[PDB]
């Protein structure tokens, strides 16, 4: 749904990543990109602030800045949550999906016809998938309260 | 053996880790890949840090045991061929889709249990035989290379998950008992040496082609038999002394129609339709009893 919002108006969206990534390029040796680094090799996997700052680093990517953005799936934690609204990242609307678990199985294994139409190994594995979107209730159940 | 101690260092971790993705948690992001392939190295204590990845290789080193990656199932695959390893002795990972230690010092098949493995490779290790191979718990293992092993008794192998074998160049004196494994697609004894049958038969159902390129084979009454396969549909018997036969690759024709492949080449289609003929002087032959 986000790809298809940000094709048909132009939007973006955005993961985490996304951003990080960017920065990788954009400067290798930032403050960010170092702070990064450094942490990374601590094995210190995003430290909030840092996913934080590079967020509304990418408000200023000028289409989002003038027109619109989306962000998927993020927060993941409450004191996420709180700490973009610390800074005040802070979306107009927010949607939520509901799905069945079998509905999300049989994605899944259309997903696996998909790994043929793949061919490099790739992260399939249904329990870990099923765990995270667990927490994922959990998470949001907070998130969604407040 | 004269190697100096190798462990690492941050600065290699700078070097190597690269993909940025999103963990095992789905909640932070991590590097995926690691890439010390000949270093020298000897230790991964460092490694244990970085938990998250999906994808190593460290093959080409003086690494002598890995151990600590037993904690570490997440990651995807790894290679670590020509490493100093002796057997897969690991835990019996969840997450491993592939892995390969060709060339290691490995002798057997301790450990080789994961569940999420599908394909491994061997190749030119110093491996003599099975030291059990569960039916069930490797309960992804479709497929196994080992061209060129040391290779002993091959029942054992007993592996439904697998689809593919290769004992390829294998010094295996006699290959032995297939036919319970439904589910095996292809074996290669290309460059092997064997001169009859030795348990196959149409219950490897799923096989479809076979390599048995300078095996000792010169007898062409065996192409009665494993023409029993209901989709086996290429052979080959290159440089095999029956291919100093008047036929051959013409009477394996005959014996199998769907043999659509020998030796390197695609058959003569039209010789099939020769080929017809020839089966029914055959069936005039055969049904005089």
């Amino acid at each position: 749904v986000a790809k298809k919002l940000a094709s048909d108006y132009g939007l973006r969206c955005l993961s985490v990543g996304d951003a990080l990534r960017g920065m990788l390029n954009n400067h290798p040796d930032s403050e960010l990109s170092l702070m990064l680094n450094w942490h990374l090799h601590k094995g210190k996997t995003v430290p909030d602030e840092l996913a934080i700052q590079a967020l509304d680093i990418s408000l200023m990517e000028s289409v989002c800045n003038t027109i619109g953005v989306v962000i998927d799936g993020y927060p993941v934690t409450p004191h996420q949550m709180d700490l973009l609204e610390a800074r005040s990242i802070i979306p107009m609307v927010i949607f939520e999906l509901h799905v069945p678990s079998k509905e999300i199985f049989k994605r899944l294994l259309l997903e696996k016809k998909t790994e043929q139409s793949m061919s490099y190994p790739l992260h399939n594995s249904s329990q870990i998938i099923a765990y995270k979107n667990a927490k994922y209730h959990k998470n949001i159940n907070e998130i969604r309260q407040f | 053996e004269e190697w100096l101690p190798t462990p690492i260092t941050e600065a290699m971790m700078k070097e190597g880790l690269s993909l940025l993705c999103k963990i095992g948690s789905g909640l932070a992001h991590a590097y995926i890949k690691l890439e010390a392939k000949d270093r020298d190295l000897t230790d991964i204590s460092l490694l244990r840090s970085y938990i998250h990845l999906r994808y190593v290789d460290i093959s080409e080193n003086h690494i002598t045991d890995i151990s600590p990656l037993n904690s570490l199932t997440h990651l995807l695959w790894l290679k670590a061929d020509g490493n100093q390893l002796r057997s897969a002795r690991m835990n019996e990972l969840p997450y491993l889709q592939i892995a390969s230690f060709s060339y290691n010092q490995i002798i057997d098949t301790e450990g080789i249990f994961h569940p999420r493995l599908g394909s491994l490779d061997l190749k030119g290790n110093r491996i003599h035989q099975v030291t059990g191979l569960d039916p069930e718990r490797l309960s992804s293992l479709h497929t196994l290379e080992l061209r060129g092993n040391q290779l002993e008794s091959t029942k054992g192998i007993y592996l439904p998950k697998l689809k593919n074998l290769y004992l390829a160049q294998n010094l295996l004196k006699k290959v032995e008992g297939l036919e319970n494994l439904s589910n095996l697609t292809t074996l290669h004894l290309r460059d092997n040496q064997i001169e009859t049958l030795n348990g196959f038969s149409q219950e490897m159902k799923s096989l479809q082609y076979l390599n048995l390129r300078s095996n000792m084979i010169s007898d062409l009454a065996e192409l009665a038999k494993l023409r029993d396969l209901p989709k086996l549909r290429a052979l080959v018997l290159l440089d095999n002394p029956c291919a100093d036969e008047t036929d051959y690759r013409q009477e394996a024709l005959v014996q199998m129609a769907h043999l659509e492949r020998l030796d390197k080449e695609f058959y003569e289609d039209d010789d099939r339709a020769e080929a017809e003929e020839i089966r029914q002087r055959l069936k005039e032959e055969q049904d005089q009893d």
